[PDB]
């Protein structure tokens, strides 16, 4: 169930990873610091990818109107965003990194 | 929420959310049109709080949803498109909502778009009591009608009627003039008066102490917030106007006795015991359209026990009491409250105003409006709620 | 006294308070109506340097309230209620004010109230002259009327005609066009060179120095302030204009001198001498009503020594001084203020207009204006004057 | 720079010059009047990015002069005086200028000032083509006239006719409302789909990725800037437009297949093809006239290879295209535009649109704009461009 | 005549004290320092309670539109008040605080 | 009228401004930055004001009448509203007098 999405190592910290998934709605995956969270890519206010946006924090930045949102909780940080986004849980086990195929 | 500049609300340490309150108190129910004015499957435009409302009657319910498209924000209204019973379609790029809960449901130009049932239109509870419409103008799950109602309005022998227009003043200087117990100066010389010969005093020489010149109702069995003008209570009426000793005008001295009862609500409903007549009640509105201009939303109430007397009192209301009272006696209440609208246009009357004995009531009315409303409405809530992390 | 931006009023230090004088100058006299207008017991309003006024005629003398109420700040004038000879109650509450002195002797909604006696209406002195209504926007006792009006205006043998207006430009655009001494080249056509056979240049070719090109009055025996235009006494007149040495234009060649003394004086009065016949002077005010707007106060003035030449001078004013000249050709004065208001609507143009020599006649008067005024209004003013003394 | 709240411009990383341009882009030819409303010694004025415009035909050739005075400031077209055919002399002081260079070279009111042949009133390039006027508002030497034409414009043998009008909007707004792929469906009941059987889908159903969605050109030779919407490659057209699955309304079934190639190209001209007929071509223009305001600028362009062919589509023209499709097709779009002025004239709508997957084209383009542009316009290009030491 | 307020133990150092007089307008009392003053407790400038202000220094702040006056003198301060308070002698006997009867 | 004789170059204090009239001519400007000198017309390009009446910074010359300024050695302006280049003049110091050029460079 569970998507193996790559080595911790394959991701500096504060960056973004979007992962494709056919059939299914992209996600992102942030790397703040040594830990990694994971959230629905799309903005829940447009059509703009998350994933080429701005982390501050735990916090990621919209790329089109500044809208934010906390990548642990999903709920939103900054108008106008107002949808909270998925979340889905993340483990890091033996150096690889996997994400909850299920939001929740 | 900063409306005004805040070196002016740093001076009204009595009633600062009131002066701030320019465009009016979100989280209150309003009046807004008569259930005869919207049939079944017609929608109908309107402006409340400086929000553009669109209203629809379907099987017979009430629905409201804010007029300005999700997408480019365009108002619905400018070419309506209900395809459906239950939906309005944009006649733009046709996103489609419902008007049972605003949800986003098809997109006529892209049935396959990701957005479809991941977006709600605003939509604002509506609720029709007395042959009138309220609409909450607020968020979450809505308060009893009741709560934003003067006492009786409601009653189920209460048959109301009556008339609704749109003023150019805003809703705080109509509410101050309503309530001003010293401005009953302005109506010496209405037909009203004479035609159904009533007393009426040019002013009153108060009485007692200040506190008793009003008395403040913090709370109903349906949570009410309100002010009774007790001006009268000790008071004398002054039926001879002087200067330098001299009669120069006199009061009118006849024999029905009416508005010896007022009292003021949130979210600004006014309410006049018994007026016109002996036997009526006045419930009137001063309903925020936008800063500049509000709904005069004007009712007559009657208790009536059977379908005779309501035929009656409608009969009485058309040929006497709407022209002769609503119009012939409140004619006068407009054009004074546009006369100060200049003064405090530019937020300044709020400092430079001089107040004298009889504001005692208006002074009453904004620290009760101050303290226990149930939100300020700001621009931001117009536009679009902003908040940067 | 803050009504420019802070960075405009850094720039031109030559003249500051006049740039920032948008509002008009406060502690002056000013025309606003003639005497014909206001009858006994007829109050009329109007709005000067931004505030709303009434005045009222009582037994043959004129006095002056502001037209606004002290409790609620509604105009009086809505609906007007003299109950007494010399008083006026408000309409809405009763609130009664005396002519005289402005105080609130009386409310009839409440005779019992604390504020009788205490309170006071803002009043200004009010004077007549000449036909003419004359208001002292200021506060304390007014100075003798003859310090804000030009020599000779009030001679007693001078006898005083004309007309005023509202035009929609800011008062200064109307001063600086008035003593302007190259804007005549707008009046080439006008009917009154012809129809009056006058000699007008197109303009001038200056000559001397800079302080030859004006006179500076500031020791005046009456307190006048004011500046003399006096590029014609050391240019040569332009009769031929050219373009690439080509005439285009001429001016014109009539016999009757006109216009050869021109002045203007604080608060923002005009005085042409002799014109607009080579017998007469005029003197024209641009008195500020608000920042957009100004009363265009033109009068006519000519010596007469019995009733029986004031009314030969009335006839001629009616038939033709009043429809030639302060219509036939100070219109185009009227339009010409209001092609600048555009430039200097958001106060840039005080920044980047570019001046050439004839103007040394504005600069003069911008920098006596600045340094002479008696106060500069303000939007407080207006509304209420606010202060923290510390 | 410092036409939007830089609170608003942060947070549009994407876009912020196009957000910015609100007077539009400076350093572009844009088009303003057609070549037949200009005639020999008859100045015409227009206001092009906010500043006034003077234009004169001398000697067959075009001139353009700012239309304010270097003394006072005030409008030389007030009053117009051109004493000698190749200068213009202003009503006011008689500052004299001529139309070749703007050099002030002479001065009636005083010959000997020093001001004369030191100062020059603003002038900018004026080109026709193809009967069109095009000013270059901008500084320096300007670009051949092709950078800124959409392609095949000023090819050899197509006759553009065409129409030009005020319209009330921002010029963006205009500018993305014709390249809106989706917004196809507010001309479903054009009369020209039926009066010229067209075919004409209510919307798209996006195929493949993001970058499939358009084309960016910005490796053409001649140096223009665009983008060309190609959501009709890999999308399904949508005839079928349905409401919880239920159909109800069609698209057009015509034979006549047209506007499958479309693109917008910088300062923002808009190209259809074919349109509106399978042997034509349409390009229009949106040229910002002020904050509010924008000149529609159209043109419909057949090859014609002699007289008697471009007679035959003039006549065509004026009897068919223009009403049928130029106002019988556009005039939807017209208000289309002015409907989204409310959301944006705030400069709130560009935070707050809710934009779905056609808008890809449009986001496209906001980039290509905010990269490519030649300046932005400011208030201080039109009062005075300003700077302290 | 004299009035009896309070014991000058009861005050505070800037604080204010309204005094209710019978068939009379109230009067306040504000200690400034060690000094006692008094003056009309209504504001000239309407009908405010300056018991119900604040005082800074010597000078007491109007609650309704924040107009002040020095409560020595009782001469405005600050905007919109022009008209002068009425100032009331004050005595402190036996470290009592007594108010005249009648303005000064 | 090659040179013109202005002042003793000890007659100018650092950072002073000096008018240069002459008879038949627009007025000149001679600046002492430092202990150099320049000089350039004293009309501002920009209207009918006096730079000699301005105020100098450094090497840029302030305009008292609506704040344009030019820098004294390039003659070049550096704050708007100024757009005109100011004609800049030679200026030489020999046997401790200064002269100013008649004619302005190039
Ligand atoms: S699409 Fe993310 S904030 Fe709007
Ligand atoms: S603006 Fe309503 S669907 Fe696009
Ligand atoms: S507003 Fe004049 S008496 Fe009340
Ligand atoms: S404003 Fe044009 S010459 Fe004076
Ligand atoms: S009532 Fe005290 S400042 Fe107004
Ligand atoms: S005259 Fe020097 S900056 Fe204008
Ligand atoms: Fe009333
Ligand atoms: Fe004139
Ligand atoms: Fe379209």
């Amino acid at each position: 169930i569970w998507l193996k999405v790559c080595a911790a190592s394959d991701m500096q910290p504060g960056t973004i990873r979007r992962v494709n998934r056919v059939g299914a709605a992209p996600l992102a995956v942030y790397r703040v610091g040594d830990q990694f969270y994971a959230t629905e890519d799309t903005c829940t206010h447009g059509i703009a990818s998350l994933s080429e946006g701005t982390l501050d924090g735990d916090v990621i930045e919209c790329p089109f109107h500044g809208g934010a949102f906390n990548v642990c909780t999903g709920m939103p940080a900054s108008s106008p965003c107002t949808v909270p986004l998925g979340v889905f849980e993340v483990e890091v086990k033996e150096g690889e990194v996997y994400v909850a195929g299920e939001k929740k | 929420m900063a409306n005004v500049d805040e070196a002016i609300l740093k001076r009204v340490k009595g009633w600062a959310p009131y002066v701030d309150a320019k465009l009016g108190f979100r989280n209150h129910w309003y009046p807004v049109m008569f259930s005869k004015e919207i049939n079944e499957g017609e929608p109908k435009t309107l402006k409340l709080l400086g929000e553009n409302l669109l209203v629809n009657r379907i099987d017979g319910k009430l629905y409201c949803l804010k007029d300005r498209c999700l997408h480019r924000g365009v108002q619905l209204s400018v070419k309506v498109e209900c395809k459906t019973k239950s939906t309005i379609t944009c006649w733009y790029h046709a996103w489609t909502y419902r008007w049972e809960d605003g949800v986003l449901c098809d997109i006529l130009t892209n049935p396959t778009s990701a957005q479809i049932g991941r977006q709600k239109l605003k939509t604002y509870p509506v609720q029709e009591a007395k042959g009138c419409v309220f609409i909450y103008l607020g968020d979450g799950d809505p308060p009893p009608l009741a709560r934003d109602t003067p006492p009786n309005f409601l009653d189920d022998d209460m048959e109301i009627l009556g008339k609704n227009q749109i003023i150019k003043s805003n809703w705080r200087l109509a509410v101050e003039n309503g309530f001003d117990p010293s401005h009953i100066y302005i109506h010496k010389d209405s037909i009203l008066v004479k035609d159904n010969d009533l007393a009426l005093p040019l002013g009153f020489a108060p009485g007692g102490d200040r506190k008793q010149q009003t008395r403040v109702v913090d709370d109903d069995v349906v949570g009410r917030k309100g002010v009774y003008d007790l001006i009268g209570e000790h008071g004398v009426p002054v039926f001879e106007g002087t200067i330098g000793g001299e009669v120069v005008r006199e009061g009118a001295y006849g024999e029905k006795i009416v508005a010896n009862d007022i009292s003021i609500w949130l979210p600004g409903v006014l309410k006049v015991n018994p007026f016109p007549n002996p036997d009526m009640m006045q419930f009137e509105w001063y309903v925020p359209i936008d800063e500049n201009t509000h709904y005069y939303f004007q009712t007559l109430g009657k208790p009536c026990a059977n379908d005779e007397e309501r035929k009656k009192y409608e009969q009485e209301f058309e040929s006497k009491w709407k022209p002769m009272a609503l119009e012939g006696f409140n004619n006068d209440d407009i054009w004074a409250r546009e006369a100060m609208v200049d003064f405090y246009a530019d937020d300044k009357g709020w400092v430079n105003e001089i107040l004298f004995e009889s504001d005692e009531a208006i002074v009453a009315w904004r620290k009760l409006a101050s303290e226990h409303n149930q939100g300020i409405q700001t621009q931001a809530h117009v536009s679009g709620l902003e908040h940067h992390h």
